């Protein structure tokens, strides 16, 4: 045999060091053609649903979830006693290969990664085709295909068209190094950015707190009041929450909701060429305010989905949705609006006039968390290459990297019915920021329910079936603001 | 917005008695519907909740297993069959229709925990007597 | 979930109700649904929520959940509000709702 | 004992049958009928 | 400690006693003593 | 009587397979 | 010096689902009290609704003008219908202002008043940016969305660039 | 430079940890809510550029610096309790209070009580000293004094009020014309807000309504008025039928191209602020005026050892609340 | 140290996230300090 098994993690100081062997299976895609897709495929009726591209013989390996190599225990055993965690070497083998016949045995799987990125970087968009977060599950490789330049469903003059190691008793291996990414934060501040004073004491700044004398004519005035406890709102602050993109607000109990559909026509969206595109997930916003918790933002949350659930249609019950809570301290909420700046001049004939920001870009002094990740979500993306970029962290979460983990790009050489069968073990390892906090009293961290159950959360059923049953996120520990 | 019952009757102990909810003029899918018995001089007491597209039924412990819940989604609906009725389970049988969510779990939305029920049916008296 | 067997308050006043509860019921923090009913007639739900009150309910019934134990405030007692009160919420262990014991508010005028 | 000899595991590596032609995310249930045998000396 | 770990127990005990002082009813009694001491 | 003796150390340090827990506390003795 | 052989919105595979899911049907239909929130997967079919990690780059809408003299509008809209930024009581016109696509792709004709490869990373410079959601749908009226004429920088966004004084602060100093 | 002043600390609290919150003011608005504790420590604000009976002689002062910045900073919020600017005079030092997290009034069971006294820190009788070395990190330097390829910088408008009161309208728009901000709920006034122009030169009597503390119109070259707009944007498409339409532009994101001046520092003003330990931020300079660091002076925490009184001789297990009458001075070099 | 190898997560130890007039382990209006329950040690799981 040419590997073994490593299934196992080593929590070993500031460091954590992942490893996953999965059993995998390839077949065959395109009957080993490269052939033309677009949506005139399917029809292609909408301008917004509008591509060209290629499909590939090619497959390719997605480990970008987190669930590929964190137990529900380590993902426990993490969150709740650090404040940041990110990758620093993957370490990647591909050992075992057996090639069948359609069964009897046989060939070469060849297999290659893009160093240099020249190939469409297909894996930060969140597909499918992750390694099974149970390691007893065999994972189909899943195809590979891209897309370019479009006009309608045809190409243009500018659109794109796209050497490996060839293997029974050989093996694959490389290694890659993660470039220098900041710690994925992973804690909720303790205190919001409006209440950073000092409650005890005044502050020197004042406020204008009357602008007319009383009831009657001709009573303008000037009074002015010291920015103190009693009156916290209008207190001086040297720094403002982060952006804001608004999104309809949505309410989780059906009743509560619109009697029409609006999905798509009340949606918030950006525009590029003339195609809009729905605004998903977006910035990082706190879904709701403390008092609501059953309203969620429209796109503002990743909605996975739960075991035995797909394709089209499913009920609530069946989706799950992440929370994005813990960064209302820092971050103005989805579905409400920035705030208010006035519109005109005030004459001694207008009165003063407001309006509602909707959107705001940056500003100086804005400060804001990012997307928290979740056991079930993408680990990194891969920052486009333009001319300037903006706090490139990925929207969905996770870590953004201008080189991040190539690509492994395999397929069978061809005809006769062929598959093949083989191994994978992906090993990542983590640096840990632990925790320092001074805090007195025991945090909010994450538990199972000791009541007795029909099922263990976290474990297969009768059937054999195995399913995560709830979305589990990194920010639990407490920081000071 | 309207919920009633039938089927109500006198069973005498030992036997069964189909009890069946027609419910029109709201959505019969996008809701979640409750079973809640209630004896004279007792409080109410939940029997039976019964998710949407009924995927998953769970009962109460007292009438587990001579309890079943069938829910017919084409004429709306709701139907809950008994089997081996005692005189410990005479008393009124109220349709209910759940929406609200206790608050933190309402991301998860599962079927049960909208255990608010917001309007439910006029009851029926079921009375199991020799 | 435990309820006063009675409560009783005069008209014009406050009156309050309370149900304790247990860490498989109220601990989690699952919310506590108040319901009323007139006496011989179908419940109707009151504060939908730890602390909502639904449109078409009167702004003075009042209720809030602390610790393990909700309470219910009805301020300006009116003859109306002579009925039978029942506090649910889930319970974890049993993993099914329970009802409160049942409460018979007495207005004394 | 306290440290008894430890327990020695052993299972067949699973072997899939031929996988569809189109991606299909769902693990797969199709497996070649095998059994293995050897010799084990103590 | 209890939601980490399997086992605890202690190892070394340091004890330290300062910035004594004694009062007479009030003011400060600058010549007095105070006996402290162990059974090992 | 113009020194100090000690200071006050109150903190917790998690070192490996150690944990360094001190206490100071302020106390009054009577007759 | 080269352009983008892919638009920011296709990056997606078009062979495989993502596990992400919204919201599809907010209505049953044809019918009072009938609302029902499904949910559906994010795929190659609809490749509007899919989470993406990156979004198009500022835009300060410009006024669109057209080569044919019919096309445009009859009357002098030069300097009334220019888009500006006031400093000390002067107003200065925006030229060429910040990069964004010179017209829709397919429509070689209108031209940006004070402004094309850029036009997969940026938006079209006489396009809103996109749409907001103004209000919460919440039965008494309906839900509601305005137009994005300007937008400001936001964490995720990437743009091109176009084909330093001295100052306490500057942003992606590159001579517009 | 060089200061040193002469201080007084009292007892604060008679020595307790009080939670407070608005419910003893009574928090009539959800604007003001708050939860947060108050401590019996003070506390040393240096922070403004202006300050650059008998004897017991056992009892003790305590004193430690937070260097690892582990307590909630609150000597960014531009408070009170400064050393005077004059050197002769004598100053009260400022007890120490903080806030956390809340619903309404309320905690969440994420707030954060911290004790104090559980940080290790210094005794001192009347013989002993203080000091401690502070190395400040890189900042930029301030900068004091007076077709196109840059643009002028943001704006987020503030109304405009008028010095001469004839000039305001007749109606109450302190706070219901002002500007702010929204934070899970509770709006916020917008102070001072982005760095902007108090006016348009040539009219002098016209001021930020939220936007000042002063003046700050030596920045009118690189940076537009508060109370205009930023410019102008075209709402429409024009077309043979339809004609241009064009529409105010009142707030405005950070363009790339842009330039722009901070806010400007006054004798009295602040120096340093706390950019707060997050995921990201934009020009971290603080919002007041003054340097903006990661790594400020730490706070220099003070307060007096308790000294109890006579204890019963026989014993009982509460604490002890009664506590000899005791306060503290001396001198304060920086 | 634990080794354990267990797939699914333990039972931890928490303070319930839900609004309240006071924080647990901490000190009411008067600054009485307050150990609401008695914590025990047990909750990691071991194999028997």
């Amino acid at each position: 045999s040419s590997g073994n098994w490593h299934c196992d993690s080593q929590w070993l100081g500031d460091r954590v060091i992942t490893t996953s062997t999965r059993t995998w299976a390839l077949p065959t895609y395109n009957n080993h053609l490269y052939k033309q897709i677009s949506n005139s495929t399917s029809g292609g009726s909408s301008n917004d649903n509008a591509y060209f591209g290629y499909s590939t013989p090619w497959g390719y390996f997605d480990f970008n979830r987190f669930h590929c190599h964190f137990s529900p225990r380590d993902w426990q055993r993490l969150i709740n006693n650090n404040w940041g965690f990110r990758p620093k070497r993957l370490n990647f083998k591909l050992f075992n290969i057996q090639v069948k016949e359609v069964i009897a045995n046989n060939s070469t799987v060849q297999v290659f990664t893009d160093s240099d990125y020249q190939l469409p970087y297909v894996l930060g968009s969140a597909h499918e085709g992750c390694l099974p977060p149970f390691p007893a599950d065999v994972f189909m490789i899943p195809q590979y295909g891209y897309l370019t330049l479009n006009d309608g469903s045809q190409a243009v003059g500018r659109s794109s068209f796209y050497p490996s190691q060839m293997l029974t008793g050989n093996n694959f291996q490389f290694s890659y190094e993660f470039e220098n990414v900041p710690f994925h934060s992973s804690y909720a501040h303790s205190q919001s950015l409006d209440r950073l004073m000092n409650p005890l004491i005044d502050q020197y700044l004042y406020y204008l707190s009357k602008t007319i004398n009383g009831s009657g004519q001709n009573q303008q005035t000037l009074k002015f009041s010291v920015a103190g406890p009693s009156n916290m709102a209008v207190q001086g602050r040297n720094y403002i929450p982060g952006p804001s993109y608004r999104q309809q607000r949505v309410s989780t109990t059906v009743t509560q909701n619109n009697n029409s559909e609006f999905a798509w026509p009340g949606a918030s969206s950006w525009a590029l060429n003339g195609r809009n595109s729905l605004m998903n997930p977006g910035p990082a916003m706190a879904s709701h305010k403390e008092g609501e918790d059953r309203f969620f933002p429209l796109s503002g949350s990743l909605i996975f989905g739960k075991q035995g659930t797909g394709r089209d249609n499913v009920d609530a019950d069946k989706v799950m949705i992440t929370n994005e809570e813990e960064i209302k301290t820092t971050n103005p909420v989805a579905t409400e609006s920035y705030g208010q700046v006035a519109t005109n001049h005030q004459s001694a004939q207008a009165q003063a006039q407001t309006g509602w920001v909707q959107n705001q870009g940056i500003l100086p002094g804005m400060v804001w968390q990012d997307r928290d990740v979740y056991l079930q979500g993408p680990i990194w993306a891969k920052i486009p290459h333009t001319d300037g970029n903006f706090h490139p962290s990925p929207l969905m979460g996770g870590f953004g990297m201008k080189h991040p983990p190539p690509q492994i790009l395999i397929k069978n050489t061809p005809f006769i019915t062929q598959y093949s069968t083989g191994q994978v073990s992906v090993e990542i390892e983590w640096e840990l920021q632990k925790e320092n906090s001074k805090r007195w009293n025991p945090e909010i961290q994450y538990t199972s329910n000791y009541y007795k159950s029909n099922n263990v959360e976290f474990a297969v059923n009768t059937e054999g079936v195995y399913s995560e049953p709830r979305p589990i996120g990194t920010r639990y520990l407490t920081r000071n603001l | 917005v309207q919920l009633v019952e039938s089927g109500g009757g006198v069973v005498q102990p030992g036997r069964s008695l189909r009890l069946s909810c027609a419910a029109s003029g709201f959505s019969f899918s996008s809701f979640v519907f409750h079973w809640v018995r209630q004896a004279p001089g007792k409080g109410l007491e939940w029997v039976a909740v019964i998710s949407y597209d009924g995927s998953n039924k769970n009962y109460a412990d007292s009438v587990k297993g001579r309890f079943t819940i069938s829910r017919d989604n084409s004429k709306n609906t709701l139907f809950l069959q008994m089997n081996s009725l005692s005189a410990d389970d005479t008393a009124v049988y109220y349709c209910a229709r759940g929406a609200i969510c206790s608050s933190t779990t309402c991301y998860l939305g599962d079927s049960y925990y909208f255990y608010g029920m917001d309007v439910w049916g006029q009851g029926t008296t079921v009375t199991v007597s020799s | 979930l435990t309820q006063p067997p009675s409560v009783s308050g005069a008209p014009g006043q406050r009156v309050t109700i309370s149900c304790t509860g247990s860490r498989s019921n109220i601990g989690a923090g699952y919310d506590v649904h108040w319901y009323q009913q007139l006496p011989g007639t179908a419940p109707k739900l009151l504060i939908y929520g730890n602390s909502n009150r639904p449109s078409g309910v009167p702004d003075r019934f009042s209720g809030s959940k602390s610790g393990t134990s909700a309470s219910l405030a009805i301020t300006g007692l009116q003859t109306d509000d002579e009925a039978d009160y029942y506090c649910q919420s889930y319970d974890s262990s049993l993993s099914g709702s329970v009802f409160g014991g049942g409460t018979k508010l007495t207005v004394l005028g | 004992m306290k440290h008894p000899p430890p327990q020695i595991l052993i299972k067949n590596t699973p072997v899939p049958a031929d996988p569809p032609t189109a991606f299909n995310k769902d693990k797969l249930n199709s497996f070649i009928t095998q059994y293995s045998t050897g010799q084990v000396s103590v | 400690l209890i939601n980490n770990n399997w086992g605890f127990r202690p190892k070394r005990l340091n004890f330290k006693l300062f910035n004594i002082q004694v009062k007479e009813v009030i003011a400060n009694n600058l010549t007095s003593t105070v006996q402290v001491f162990t059974d090992s | 009587v113009g020194s100090s003796s000690g200071n006050w150390h109150c903190d917790s340090q998690w070192l490996g397979d150690r944990v360094i827990t001190t206490s100071t506390r302020t106390w009054a003795l009577p007759t």
